[PDB]
């Protein structure tokens, strides 16, 4: 069972029970089992939201090559039906529905096998075989074997976490999207590199939204 | 076993973990005697409860003072209350010392004799001024909602929360005092100034806290 | 024992009638702590000059090492994200945590693996030996699996460290006397080895 | 701490504390009531 | 047995005995039984006053428009003086309240009519008298008590919503509901106020200042206006 580096011995709590186990815990954060279950759920959440974000930024840049996702959150940079919208009501919709689904998944973590049923229509229920893997209506095509697909899912999610923070970091550095930065590196690879572009954040310093000013931050003191 | 304030060192012998907030913090050994430690437990609780009460007063008055509601800042509030109303200063001082000396002397002689203030000598009241622990006087008056007699483990949890929030408010009140002594401003003004420039508006820019 | 070449002319590793901070347990451990801080000091005092020489970092940086803000009389770089005292309080808190937990494992061996430190307790279980904790982070890769390989790596750490300590003392004396950086002293000694020495700069 | 208060209970320490209290009380009286000769 | 969170466990003092018991006590305020009797009575009394209040505000806005219910104490007119109405309310409510409180502290001791020795109210539980207070009952008490506590909790939330929507918008509940039906994306509480670490914005209070009644200048403040947004 290849590990994260040659010669390194995996810890005693890392065995192969979880998918994508390379024995890599140099801080010993998964030494407690309940904390390890919580960080596995957090890994699944960050992995799936980052895969959605990478596929997002990819398609948004391909289909409409004038978005520049770093500016896409503004009210002016919005699609054709909703393009001058009150952001308060949008955040209200998001807060209510996300607080609902999030509290459902949190109670799944707290009590495994207790929020499977639909509370309104009581003849509906998802069978979750593992924690973090609901199934049922969440698996409509139903390809689930399961272990190798979970390894594919966690490797893709780790790669997409690294790639999304790459997108954010690069986009703060040179002010361009990922495909535009790829075309800039393919134009000349020696000029327009990381050796030149870093040190200058393209963060536009507290954009005034409709009523308020958000403080904007760069991950490094570039300015 | 239990978490100590200073990891690696063992706790002292007189701090066992029976007390709420018992982290073994006694480097000057001020409480080796059990009676002196009992007295200091009650002094810690009284200072903590006054600091929580005063710190919530500071925070609410400063929230009302930054937004234009006309509230004073807390270093001017006593002057503008005595001058806005027709209140004379020394009569309100003496009435405060009357009421506070009554209540505090009842607490004092209940520390000296640990069940004695529930003899019915005060107006007719009995077992409503009997204490429960040192510094924990819960009856019908001081604990009207009745949380110290059901779910005793949850009551120990509330004791821990009370001591932690009290130490936090004591260092917060010391913060308000020293913070105003350096900056000369209200505390949430200083909070807004820290949120404006965190890297440049802080205690290493006053010229007071580090004079180098 | 690592680096035991017998060079002790003033006799300070004598176990008989020893005490205080002059003990083999304190002296060997402080020797490797000074060695590691001086390796980091030597690399850090060279690296801006050679990265400005190679043209990798810009000319706003690449300043001499004593002009960083260590000695504001000797020069100070403005362009950090804060004032150096705002940096220095973060340094106080951070180094207080690090150095102080390291002190507690020296005085009480193994004591840093019991009390809760956000799950970071198996990382700091240490060994039955100071100066070489190991574990999952201080020795990430299993390097020194053979005991003889471990002794050889400890000896190489000792020798590279003592060389770096001599180098940092040289950076200090060179920085005071000629007023320039150490890579500038490399360029001036390699250009004219006869006419640019300590005998010239008097 | 018991032995430290026993040491503070010794004769020169208590004489120092008590004469500091008595001298300070007289000094504060002569400050707030400057130069009393009668009454 | 349904819960406030389906799947969790109720506190150990909440068995399911009382009506409307869904295991909701995070602070543990009902672990004392002698407290829990008082709080059950207070829950019933707050719920009944709030149900009557919400019905009063709704019928008061439907039947008589152009009367803002927050100004009902101001713009009412009667040859009945204000102190005379307040005195009648004081004596009659002191009577009724002391009868109910005596039934609380002594269970079943004020059942008999004092004027007429014939009529005695039948034995019951505290909070649920019966008799002349309940001449007609539809169905069974074991479901109607649950219906009563559910409608009452909902009306308590409705009354504090009325107070906040009147202090923020300055309009009645039906008028503010039509305001939310006109622009739902633009008229919410998220759409009027926000706090960001840069700045904070709160809605202006539409109730102006101390209100001038008949030469007394009643101070009329808006509830916790510094902690609003
Ligand atoms: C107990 C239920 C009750 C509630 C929730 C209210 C609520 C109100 N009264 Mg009303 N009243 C109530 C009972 C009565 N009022 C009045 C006669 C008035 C008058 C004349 C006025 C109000 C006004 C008000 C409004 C704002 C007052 C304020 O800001 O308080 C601040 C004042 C206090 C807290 C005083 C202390 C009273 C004590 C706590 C009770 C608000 C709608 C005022 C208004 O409509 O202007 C917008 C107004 O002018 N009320 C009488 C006498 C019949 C009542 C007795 O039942
Ligand atoms: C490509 C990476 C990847 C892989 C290999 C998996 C694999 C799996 N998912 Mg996961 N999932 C993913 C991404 C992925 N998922 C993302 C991004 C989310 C957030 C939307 C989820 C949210 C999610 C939920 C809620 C559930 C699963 C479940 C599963 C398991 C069975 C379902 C299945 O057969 O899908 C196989 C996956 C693929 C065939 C990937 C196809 C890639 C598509 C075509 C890309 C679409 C184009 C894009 C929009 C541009 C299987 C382990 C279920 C489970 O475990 O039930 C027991 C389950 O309930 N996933
Ligand atoms: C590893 C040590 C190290 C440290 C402490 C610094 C520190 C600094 N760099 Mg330098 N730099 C370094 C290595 C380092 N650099 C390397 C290896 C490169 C080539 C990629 C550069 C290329 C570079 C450029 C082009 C610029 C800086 C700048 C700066 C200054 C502002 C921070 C910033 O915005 O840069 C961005 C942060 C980094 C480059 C560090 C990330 C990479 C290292 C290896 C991580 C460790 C700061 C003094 C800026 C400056 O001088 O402003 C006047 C500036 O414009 N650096
Ligand atoms: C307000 C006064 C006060 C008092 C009387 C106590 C009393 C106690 N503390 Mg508490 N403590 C306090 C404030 C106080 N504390 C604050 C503000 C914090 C947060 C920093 C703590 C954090 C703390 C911990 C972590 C622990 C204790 C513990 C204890 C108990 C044993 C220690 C002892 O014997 O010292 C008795 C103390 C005094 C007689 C008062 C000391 C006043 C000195 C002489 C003045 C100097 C104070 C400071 C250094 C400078 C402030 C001055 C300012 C103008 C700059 C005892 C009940 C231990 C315990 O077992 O809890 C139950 C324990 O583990 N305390
Ligand atoms: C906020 C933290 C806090 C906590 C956890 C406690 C907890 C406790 N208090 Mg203490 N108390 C506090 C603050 C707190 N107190 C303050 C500030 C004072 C001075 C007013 C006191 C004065 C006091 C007295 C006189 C007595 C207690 C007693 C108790 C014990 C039982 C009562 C109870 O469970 O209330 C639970 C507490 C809360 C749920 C905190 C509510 C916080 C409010 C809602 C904040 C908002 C209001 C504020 C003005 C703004 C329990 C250990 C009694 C006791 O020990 O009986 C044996 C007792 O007699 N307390
Ligand atoms: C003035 C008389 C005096 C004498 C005769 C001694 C003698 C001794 N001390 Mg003591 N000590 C003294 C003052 C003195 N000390 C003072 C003032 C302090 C408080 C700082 C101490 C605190 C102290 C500790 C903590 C320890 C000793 C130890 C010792 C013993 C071995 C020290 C040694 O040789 O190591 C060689 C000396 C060094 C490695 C340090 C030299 C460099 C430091 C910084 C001193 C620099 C002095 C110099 C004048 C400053 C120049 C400043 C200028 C360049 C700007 C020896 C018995 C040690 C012991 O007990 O072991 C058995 C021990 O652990 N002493
Ligand atoms: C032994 C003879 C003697 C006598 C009878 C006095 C008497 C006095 N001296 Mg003199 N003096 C003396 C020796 C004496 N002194 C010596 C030896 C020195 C040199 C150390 C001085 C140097 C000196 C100075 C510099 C001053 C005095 C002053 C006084 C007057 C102080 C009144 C007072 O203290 O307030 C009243 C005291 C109290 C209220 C404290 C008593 C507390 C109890 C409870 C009161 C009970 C009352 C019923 C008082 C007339 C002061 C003065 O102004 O003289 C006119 C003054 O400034 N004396
Ligand atoms: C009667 C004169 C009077 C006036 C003009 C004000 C005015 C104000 N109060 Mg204050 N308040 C008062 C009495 C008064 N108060 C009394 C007697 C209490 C103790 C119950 C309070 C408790 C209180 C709190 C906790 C807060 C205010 C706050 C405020 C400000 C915002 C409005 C508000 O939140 O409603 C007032 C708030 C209430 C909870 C209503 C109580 C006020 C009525 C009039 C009390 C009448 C009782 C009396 C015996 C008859 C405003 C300047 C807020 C503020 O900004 O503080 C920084 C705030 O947070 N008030
Ligand atoms: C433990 C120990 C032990 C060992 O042995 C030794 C040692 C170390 C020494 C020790 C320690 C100690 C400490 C730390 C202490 C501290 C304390 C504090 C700070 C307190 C406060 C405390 C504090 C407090 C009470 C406070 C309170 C407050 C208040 C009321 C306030 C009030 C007010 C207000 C509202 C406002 C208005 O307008 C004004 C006023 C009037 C201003
Ligand atoms: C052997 C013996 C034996 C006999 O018995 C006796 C006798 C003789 C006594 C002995 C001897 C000894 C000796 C010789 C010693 C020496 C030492 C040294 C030199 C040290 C240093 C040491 C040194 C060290 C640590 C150092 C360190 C450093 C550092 C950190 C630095 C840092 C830095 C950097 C990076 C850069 C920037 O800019 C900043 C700074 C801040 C600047």
């Amino acid at each position: 069972r290849k590990l994260w580096a040659p010669g390194v011995v995996a810890p005693e709590y890392l065995k192969g029970d979880l998918a994508g186990d390379y024995g890599w815990d140099p801080l010993g954060l998964g030494a407690d089992p309940t904390a390890l279950k919580w960080y596995r759920q957090s890994e699944l959440q960050h992995a799936r939201w980052a895969m959605l974000g990478v596929a997002g930024v990819l398609v948004q840049e391909i289909v409409k090559p004038d978005v520049y996702f770093y500016e896409a959150g503004l009210p002016q940079n919005l699609p054709e039906p909703f393009t001058n919208i009150n952001m308060g009501g949008l955040l209200a919709w998001e807060f209510i529905l996300m607080h609902w689904v999030e509290v459902r998944r949190w109670q799944d973590y707290k009590n495994f096998g207790s929020v499977n049923e639909d509370p309104i229509f009581k003849g509906n229920k998802v069978p979750n075989p593992e924690m973090g893997y609901p199934g049922g209506i969440f698996d409509p095509f139903g390809f689930s074997n399961l272990k190798e697909l979970q390894t594919k899912e966690i490797k893709n999610g780790r790669l997409a976490m690294i790639a999304y923070m790459a997108f954010i970091l690069q986009a703060q550095a040179t002010g361009k999207g990922p495909l535009a930065a790829l075309s800039a590196h393919l134009s000349n690879p020696f000029g327009n590199n990381i050796l030149k572009n870093i040190g200058t954040c393209t963060v536009p310093h507290s954009v005034d939204v409709q009523g308020l000013t958000i403080p904007l931050t760069c991950l490094w003191p570039g300015s | 076993v239990r978490p100590v304030w200073f990891p690696g060192n063992p706790p002292p012998a007189h701090l066992d973990g029976s007390l709420a907030g018992d982290y073994g913090f006694d480097p000057l050994f001020l409480g080796q005697e059990p009676q002196t430690l009992k007295w200091y437990v009650q002094a810690e609780l009284v200072h903590g409860r006054f600091a929580m009460l005063g710190a919530a007063g500071i925070i609410l008055t400063s929230i009302g003072a930054k937004v234009g509601l006309g509230f004073p800042e807390w270093y001017d509030a006593g002057k503008v209350v005595v001058e806005k109303n027709n209140i004379d200063f020394p009569t309100l001082m003496v009435i405060q010392f009357y009421l506070m000396g009554w209540a505090e002397t009842k607490r004092w002689y209940d520390f000296k004799n640990p069940g004695s203030q529930a003899d019915g000598s005060f107006l007719g009241f009995t077992e409503e001024f009997k204490g429960l622990e040192n510094g924990y006087p819960g009856g019908r008056f001081f604990d009207p909602m009745g949380l110290s007699r059901g779910d005793a483990a949850k009551y120990q949890e509330y004791k821990q929360k009370e001591v932690k929030n009290g130490r936090l408010a004591m260092i917060a009140c010391l913060g308000f005092a020293a913070q105003y002594a350096a900056t000369g401003k209200g505390p949430l003004d200083n909070l807004a100034d820290h949120l404006a420039d965190p890297n440049h508006v802080n205690f290493a820019t006053n010229g007071v806290s580090i004079p180098i | 024992l690592p680096g035991d070449f017998g060079f002790d002319p003033l006799g300070l590793l004598d176990p008989v009638n020893s005490g205080g901070f002059i003990e083999p347990k304190w002296l060997q451990y402080s020797e490797v702590i000074h060695a590691r801080w001086a390796m980091l000091g030597a690399a850090g005092c060279i690296a801006p000059e050679v990265l400005g020489a190679a043209g990798l970092i810009p000319d706003a940086t690449n300043i001499k090492w004593f002009e960083s803000g260590v000695i504001p009389p000797a020069g100070s770089y403005n362009g950090y994200w804060a004032d150096p005292y705002t940096i220095f309080f973060v340094e106080i808190v951070a180094m207080q945590f690090a150095e102080l937990r390291r002190l507690q494992d020296f005085r009480y061996p193994g004591s840093m693996g019991q009390q809760y430190f956000l799950g970071l307790e198996a990382i700091f279980k240490g060994s039955g030996d100071a100066a070489y904790p190991g574990g999952p982070f201080f020795n990430l890769f299993n390097l020194g699996k053979t005991e003889a390989a471990m002794k050889e790596l400890k000896l190489k750490e000792i020798k590279n460290g003592r060389l770096a300590m001599l180098a940092m003392l040289g950076y200090g004396a060179q920085a005071v006397m000629t007023g320039k950086g150490p890579f500038q002293n490399l360029v001036e000694h390699l250009a004219d080895p006869v006419n640019n020495n300590i005998l010239t700069n008097f | 701490m018991k032995d430290f208060t026993t040491y503070l209970s010794t004769a020169p320490v208590i004489a120092t504390i008590w004469f500091t209290f008595t001298a300070g009380l007289l000094i504060e009286i002569n400050r707030y009531f400057p130069d009393p000769l009668v009454f | 047995r349904p819960l406030w969170l389906p799947g969790s466990t109720p506190p150990a003092h909440l068995k399911g005995d009382l009506p409307g018991d869904f295991g909701f006590d995070p602070l543990g305020l009902g672990a004392n039984a002698e407290s829990l009797k008082w709080f059950k009575e207070s829950e019933l009394v707050h719920s009944r006053w709030a149900m009557a209040a919400v019905a009063g505000i709704l019928v008061q806005e439907i039947v008589r428009p152009d009367v803002f219910w927050y100004n009902a104490g101001k713009e009412v007119e009667s040859p009945l003086g204000p102190l005379g109405l307040l005195a009648v309310e004081f004596f009659l409510m002191h009577w009724v309240e002391v009868r109910r409180w005596q039934d609380l502290r002594k269970p079943g001791s004020v059942d008999q009519d004092p004027i007429f020795s014939q009529y005695k109210l039948p034995p019951h539980e505290v909070g649920y008298p019966g008799g002349v207070f309940a001449p007609f009952i539809p169905g069974d008490l074991a479901e109607l008590k649950v219906k009563e506590i559910k409608n009452g909790r909902l009306a308590m939330l409705a009354f504090v919503g009325f107070v906040m929507a009147a202090q923020v918008t300055g309009k009645g509940p039906i008028a503010a509901l039509q305001e939310h039906l006109a622009d739902p994306w633009g008229t919410t509480i998220f759409s009027k106020a926000a706090v960001v670490p840069g700045q904070a914005v709160a809605p202006p209070c539409k109730i102006p200042a101390s209100v001038s009644y008949k030469g007394i200048e009643i101070p009329t403040p808006c509830f916790l206006q510094g902690l609003w947004p």
